[PDB]
C-alpha cells in the first residue's frame, strides 16, 4: 500500500517536512531561520578541521595557525571560512529575532523562551574561544574580562583561580578554554532539536496576525523550492566577500605573537559584542556594572506580559511603527560609540543610549498601546 | 433565460432546425419495407427540400483545457469527484481498444455480492478497507 | 492530530484555476512591476526614515566637533 | 470633559481609522481582533448567518497580501456603515467569569 505512512521512520519525516498545513502569505522574513540551521552545520564541519592541527601548548599556539595559514593544501580558504562563517550566523540572529517583536510572535510562550538560553550559550562560545588564537588581543581582553566576575563580594577570589590554573595565563588555561570550545557546540545542537517540537502543535503564524485554518497549503512543492531558492543565495555574498576582501571585517592585531611585553593601544572586541559592552563601562560601580551587562538578555523574558494592545502585529497599528524604529536606531548609535576612545560627548551620548533602551521597552510601549486602544473601541 | 423567450424566437428555431435531410423516419418490429415507403410518400412528401435561408454551420473542431472546479459546502453526507482527459471522436477507429482497456478497472458499489475477492485490483482493495461507496468509468 | 481533515468549517464558497502549462509566466512584468513599488514606497518612506534621521546629524556634529579639539588644539594652546 | 472642542476630537477619530489600514483590505473592525480564551467562546455564539460573512470576507481578504494589490477605492467599507456585531456577545463571557472569581476568592 501506501508506503509513505506506515513505515516507522518515514512516518516521523512525512508529518515533520512533507505534509504539514502551512499558511499562504509568508513573508520571506519566514526564511532566514532555515539559513541559520545551514550555517550550524557549516561552523561545526569547518571547524574539526582545525583541531586537528592546533596545539595547546602555550608557546606552540600561536605559531599553529601562522603554520597552516600557510603550510598545507587549501588551509587559506578554511581558515577564513571558519573567521567570517560567524561574523554572519551572528548577523542571521538579529532579524530572526527583531522579527518576532514586529510580529507578535512571543504569545508562543514556550518557544520563546527555550530560545533566550540559546541566546546566551552562543553568545558566550565566540569570546571564549577567541581568545585562543593566542594573540595580544585574545590575552588582554580575556584578562579584562576575568577581573569583573573577580569583584563579587565573596564570590571573585576562589573562581577566577579556577579557569586560570594558577595565577595568569599559562599551559593551564589555554587548555581548558580549548576545553570548552569542543562542548558548548554539542550541547548547543540538542536544544535546537527542541525548539521545533513545541512549534508542532501551534503551527506557523502569518503577517497579518489573523487564524488561518481555512486556506492551508502543503509544504512540499512551494516551501521545499522558495527555500532553496534562497539558501542558495547566501553563499553569494558569503564567498564574494571571503574571497574577494576578507581582511575587512578584522583587526591587524592578532598578528604579532602573544607577548605580556607589550599591551595593545586601543583594544576593542569585534564588531558584534561592542553592544553589551559599552553599557558595561558607561557607568563606574564595578560589582553594580557587571549586573547592568546582564539585565539585556533577560529583559526579554519580561515581555511577553508587558502586551497591552488587542490586535496582534504592527501591521494595523500605525502609531506603534514610530517607536519599533528608534529601537533599531538606538542600537546603531550605541555600537558607533562603543569601539572608539573616551572623549567628551562620547560619555554622555552613549549615556542616553544605556537609559532609552529601557525607557523604550519598559515604560513607553506598555502605556502608548492604551492610546490607540482608546480609539478603534478595541 | 427561461423568461423572455417568446413565440417569434420559438418559430423561427422550429422553421430553421426542423427540416430534411436531417431527419430519419425509423420503424422496427412487423414492419412491411414498401408500406412503410408507400405510407411516407403520402404523409410527409409536402416537404420543403431546399434549404431556407442557407444557413450551414461550420463546425470547429474542441478546444480541451485542463482547468479545476471547487465548490464547498460543508454540511452535506458524502463527498463527489470526477476527473477526466480528452478523447477521440465517433469515427475515430481508436475507439475498440479503449473499450477493451476501460473494461479492465472496472466498477463496484457496496451492495454487490462477492466483494473482497472479484478480480480487479481496484475493486478488491475497497472492497476490504471499506474506502467507497462506489466508482466508474 | 492536526492533518487535512479536521480544520474550520465554511459553507457556500467556490474557487477557479487553470494549470500551468496553458499559461505563460510573464504577464507584464516591465509594465507592472514599477508602479507597485512608486505606490508602496510613498507610504513608507515616511515611516522609516525619520527615526533614522536624527543619527546623521549627532554622529556629523560629534565627529567634526571632535576633529577640531585634536586636529585644532593650538589653537587654544595659548602662549 | 469637553464638549464644544470634542468635535475637533472627532476629527482625528476619522485620522486614524484612515491610517490604520484595515478598511483598505475589505475588513470591518471586529474582524481584526487577537482571539484568546475569551474570543474563542464569544464566537461559538453567533448566529449562522453571521458566521458564513467573516469567513468570506477573512478568506478574499488574506489572499490580496499574497498577490500585493488592494481592491479598488470605490469598494473601501465607509467610515460610518462598519458594525460592531460582537460587543454583545463578548461583554457577556467576561462579566460570568469575574464571577467565578469572586466565588472562590470570597
Ligand atoms: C544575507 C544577508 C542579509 C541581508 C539581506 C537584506 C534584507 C533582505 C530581505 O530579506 O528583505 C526582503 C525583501 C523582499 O521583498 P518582498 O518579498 O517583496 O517583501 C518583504 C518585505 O519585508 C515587505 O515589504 P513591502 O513589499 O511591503 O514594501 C516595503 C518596501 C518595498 O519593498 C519592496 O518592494 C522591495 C522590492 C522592490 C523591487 C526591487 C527591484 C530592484 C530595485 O518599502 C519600504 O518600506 C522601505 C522604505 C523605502 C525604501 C524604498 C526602496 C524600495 C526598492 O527585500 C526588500 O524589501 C528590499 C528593500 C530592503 C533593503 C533594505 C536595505 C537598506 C540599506
Ligand atoms: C544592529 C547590528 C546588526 C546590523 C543588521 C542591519 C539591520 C537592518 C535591517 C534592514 C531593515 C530596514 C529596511 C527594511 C525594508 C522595509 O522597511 O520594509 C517595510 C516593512 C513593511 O512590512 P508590512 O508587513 O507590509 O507592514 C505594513 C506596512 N504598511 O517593514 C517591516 O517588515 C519591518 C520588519 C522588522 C525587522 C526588524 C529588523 C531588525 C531591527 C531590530 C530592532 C532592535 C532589536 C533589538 C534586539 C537586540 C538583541 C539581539
Ligand atoms: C557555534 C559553533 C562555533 C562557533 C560560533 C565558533 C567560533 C569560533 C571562532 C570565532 C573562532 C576564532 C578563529 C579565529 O579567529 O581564527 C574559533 C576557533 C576555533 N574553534 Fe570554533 N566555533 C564553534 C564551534 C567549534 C567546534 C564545534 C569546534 C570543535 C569541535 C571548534 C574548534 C575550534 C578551534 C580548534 C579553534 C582554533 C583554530 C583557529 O583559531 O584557527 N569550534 N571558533
Ligand atoms: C541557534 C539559534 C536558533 C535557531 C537555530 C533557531 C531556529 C528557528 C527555526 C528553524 C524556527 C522555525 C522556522 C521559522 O519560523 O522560520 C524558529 C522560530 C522561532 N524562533 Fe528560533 N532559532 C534560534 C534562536 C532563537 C532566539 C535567540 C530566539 C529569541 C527569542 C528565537 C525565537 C523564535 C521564535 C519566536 C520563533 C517563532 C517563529 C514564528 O513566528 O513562527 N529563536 N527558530
Amino acid at each position: 500500500t501506501n508506503i509513505r505512512k506506515s513505515h516507522p521512520l518515514m512516518k516521523i519525516i512525512n508529518n515533520a517536512f512533507i505534509d504539514l498545513p502551512a499558511p499562504s502569505n509568508i513573508s520571506s522574513w519566514w526564511n532566514f531561520g532555515s539559513l541559520l540551521g545551514i550555517c550550524l552545520i557549516l561552523q561545526i564541519l569547518t571547524g574539526l578541521f582545525l583541531a586537528m592541527h592546533y596545539t595547546s601548548d602555550t608557546t606552540t599556539a600561536f605559531s599553529s595557525v601562522t603554520h597552516i595559514c600557510r603550510d598545507v593544501n587549501y588551509g587559506w580558504v578554511i581558515r577564513y571560512l571558519h573567521a567570517n562563517g560567524a561574523s554572519m550566523f551572528f548577523i542571521c540572529l538579529f532579524i530572526h529575532v527583531g522579527r518576532g517583536l514586529y510580529y507578535g510572535s512571543y504569545m508562543f510562550l514556550e518557544t520563546w523562551n527555550i530560545g533566550v538560553v540559546l541566546l546566551f550559550t552562543v553568545m558566550a562560545t565566540a569570546f571564549m574561544g577567541y581568545v585562543l588564537p593566542w594573540g595580544q588581543m585574545s590575552f588582554w581582553g580575556a584578562t579584562v574580562i576575568t577581573n569583573l566576575l573577580s569583584a563579587i563580594p565573596y564570590i571573585g577570589t576562589d573562581l577566577v583561580e579556577w579557569i586560570w590554573g594558577g595565577f595568569s595565563v599559562d599551559k593551564a588555561t589555554l587548555t581548558r578554554f580549548f576545553a570548552f570550545h569542543f562542548i558548548l557546540p554539542f550541547i548547543i545542537t540538542a536544544l535546537a532539536a527542541v525548539h521545533l517540537l513545541f512549534l508542532h502543535e501551534t503551527g506557523s503564524n502569518n503577517p497579518t496576525g489573523i487564524s488561518s485554518d481555512m486556506d492551508k497549503i502543503p509544504f512540499h512543492p512551494y516551501y521545499t523550492i522558495k527555500d532553496i531558492l534562497g539558501a542558495l543565495f547566501m553563499m553569494l555574498i558569503l564567498l564574494i566577500l571571503v574571497l574577494f576582501s576578507p581582511d575587512l571585517l578584522g583587526d591587524p592585531d592578532n598578528y604579532t605573537p602573544a607577548n605580556p611585553l607589550n599591551t595593545p593601544p586601543h583594544i576593542k572586541p569585534e564588531w558584534y559584542f561592542l553592544f553589551a559592552y559599552a553599557i558595561l563601562r558607561s557607568i563606574p560601580n564595578k560589582l553594580g556594572g557587571v549586573l547592568a551587562l546582564v539585565a539585556s538578555i533577560l529583559i526579554l523574558i519580561l515581555m511577553p506580559m508587558l502586551h497591552t494592545s488587542k490586535q496582534r502585529s504592527m501591521m494595523f497599528r500605525p502609531l506603534s511603527q514610530c517607536l519599533f524604529w528608534m529601537l533599531v536606531a538606538d542600537l546603531i548609535t550605541l555600537t558607533w560609540i562603543g569601539g572608539q576612545p573616551v572623549e567628551h560627548p562620547f560619555i554622555i551620548i552613549g549615556q542616553l543610549a544605556s537609559i532609552l533602551y529601557f525607557l523604550i521597552i519598559l515604560v513607553l510601549m506598555p502605556i502608548t498601546s492604551i492610546i490607540e486602544n482608546n480609539l478603534l473601541k478595541w | 433565460n427561461v423568461r423572455k423567450l417568446s413565440r417569434a424566437d420559438l418559430t423561427e428555431y422550429v422553421s430553421q432546425h426542423y427540416k430534411a435531410p436531417r431527419m430519419v423516419l425509423a420503424a422496427a418490429g412487423g414492419v412491411e419495407h414498401r408500406q412503410l415507403l408507400d405510407l411516407a410518400q403520402k404523409h410527409f412528401s409536402s416537404l420543403s427540400g431546399t434549404y431556407v435561408e442557407d444557413a450551414v454551420p461550420a463546425f470547429t473542431p474542441c478546444r480541451f483545457t485542463g482547468s479545476e472546479i471547487r465548490h464547498r459546502d460543508d454540511a452535506l453526507p458524502l463527498a463527489h469527484v470526477a476527473i477526466a482527459v480528452e478523447g477521440p471522436g465517433w469515427a475515430n477507429p481508436d475507439n475498440v481498444p479503449l473499450q477493451v482497456a476501460n473494461a479492465i478497472i472496472g466498477h463496484y458499489d457496496s451492495t454487490y455480492g462477492g466483494g473482497t475477492h472479484m478480480s480487479s485490483t481496484l475493486a478488491s482493495v475497497a472492497a476490504t478497507r471499506k474506502l467507497c461507496q462506489s466508482f466508474q468509468t | 492530530g492536526r492533518e487535512f481533515g479536521h480544520l474550520t468549517r465554511m459553507r457556500h464558497v467556490i474557487t477557479y484555476s487553470l494549470s500551468p502549462f496553458e499559461q505563460r509566466a510573464f504577464p507584464h512584468y516591465f509594465t507592472k512591476g514599477i508602479p507597485n513599488v512608486l505606490r508602496r514606497t510613498r507610504a513608507c518612506i515616511l515611516r522609516v526614515a525619520p527615526p533614522f534621521v536624527v543619527f546623521y546629524l549627532v554622529y556629523t556634529w560629534g565627529t567634526q566637533e571632535f576633529e577640531k579639539s585634536k586636529r585644532k588644539n593650538p589653537a587654544a594652546y595659548e602662549n | 470633559a469637553v464638549a464644544a472642542s470634542s468635535k475637533w476630537l472627532e476629527g482625528i477619530r476619522k485620522w486614524y481609522y484612515n491610517a490604520a489600514g484595515f478598511n483598505k483590505l475589505g475588513l470591518m473592525r471586529d474582524d481584526t481582533i487577537y482571539e484568546d480564551d475569551d474570543v474563542k467562546e464569544a464566537i461559538r455564539r453567533l448566529p449562522e448567518n453571521l458566521y458564513n460573512d467573516r469567513v468570506f470576507r477573512i478568506k478574499r481578504a488574506l489572499d490580496l497580501t499574497m498577490r500585493q494589490q488592494i481592491l479598488p477605492k470605490e469598494q473601501w467599507t465607509k467610515y460610518e456603515e462598519d458594525k460592531f456585531y460582537l460587543e454583545p456577545y463578548l461583554k457577556e463571557v467576561i462579566r460570568e467569569r469575574k464571577e467565578r472569581e469572586e466565588w472562590a476568592k470570597k
